[PDB]
């Protein structure tokens, strides 16, 4: 049942019925407070529902569970960049690159957060890391 | 130890002005994923910085003393608790001194002759100083006559050419200002931006 509610939430996510899918994941979290998959999914659902403050909380609970998704840290960077904690987001994009230095997206998006935060030198070094990767 | 240079592949040539300034920048570098930190002795009372960073030997960092010009400077470096001794020049007195205390010593070299004399003293791992003059053509030229010498250049290593050095055959690289220049949070970012660039070549 812990799995089945996650599978329900994914199906509802496929029909754009986003808020109903968030209800399903949360019932799978009551079922199993450690289904880190249900946590990461709930974060990307709230990010689209634009409950960005509640979204970053679920992403942090997912990273707390499985501490080494470059997927999860990169996704917490999107939420914290939109939410406005631009330095807490660069620290998150950093952890994501500490885990996969081939992540072309996480390098591009760290140079964009840094270009807005000030340090063009630190950003220009990140921009060229991303361009180095993908063609 | 040697393997510890092939593992972490980067050495923080840390220069500073005060003892509190130096403790900050080493902490920032270590949070950035760089575990080989070379505390130069041009930092006033560096023999106390290395004994005051002793808690990072638990966290998994190798703290050593760099730019060591006299063997009596090397005494304060060994007694502080440094785990490797680095010098920009080949001083056979310091090599005897380090062999006999049981400390790894990395001498400074620039010429073929300077390397042979350092080889006769037992070393096969040298610092190549200053790298911005010899260049990676040097490292690739010594691959033939001396197939045993492994190099760790310093000065002349930035992220535009850090893959050039490695794909010529260096063991690790030391970075000075292009890793430590900046606020103790900028420095942590410069480390992950550099330790990632290395993990690509």
């Amino acid at each position: 049942s812990a799995l089945a509610y996650v599978m329900l939430g994914l199906l509802l996510s496929l029909l754009n019925r986003l808020s109903l899918a968030a209800e399903a994941y949360k019932k799978a979290i009551e079922l199993d407070p450690n289904d880190a998959l249900a946590w990461l999914l709930l974060g990307s659902v709230l990010e689209k529902l634009k409950r960005l403050d509640e979204a970053a909380e679920a992403y942090k609970k997912a990273i707390e569970l499985k501490p080494n998704d470059a997927s999860a840290w990169k996704e917490l960077g999107k939420v914290l960049e939109k939410l406005g904690r631009l330095d807490e987001a660069a620290k998150a994009y950093a952890e994501a690159i500490k885990l996969d230095p081939s992540d072309a997206e996480a390098a591009k998006e760290l140079g964009k957060v840094l270009e807005k935060l000030g340090q063009l030198e630190l950003a220009e070094r990140a921009y060229q890391l991303a361009i180095e990767l993908d063609p | 130890m040697e393997e510890l240079f092939k593992k972490h592949k980067i050495v923080a040539v840390l220069r500073a002005n005060s003892v509190e300034e130096a403790k900050e920048k080493a902490l920032a570098v270590f949070r950035g994923g760089v575990h080989l930190i070379e505390i130069t002795f041009t930092v006033p009372d560096a023999d106390t910085v290395i004994k005051e960073l002793s808690f990072l030997k638990e966290k998994g960092a190798i703290i050593g003393a760099g730019t060591v010009t006299s063997l009596e400077q090397c005494q304060k470096a060994v007694e502080s608790g440094a785990e490797f001794i680095v010098s920009p020049h080949l001083d056979p007195e310091i090599s005897k001194f380090c062999k006999i205390n049981g400390v790894f010593y990395m001498p400074g070299v620039m010429t073929p002759t300077e390397l042979v004399k350092a080889m006769k003293l037992g070393h096969t791992i040298l610092k190549l100083f200053p790298g911005e003059v010899v260049g990676p053509q040097f490292v690739k030229a010594m691959k033939g006559p001396f197939p045993n010498v492994k190099f760790v250049p310093t000065g002349g290593v930035n992220d535009q050419n850090v893959c050039e050095w490695f794909k010529a055959g260096v063991l690790a690289v030391g970075v000075g200002s292009a890793l430590v220049k900046g606020t103790p949070e900028q420095v942590e970012m410069l480390a992950v931006l550099f330790v990632a660039k290395i993990a690509g070549c």
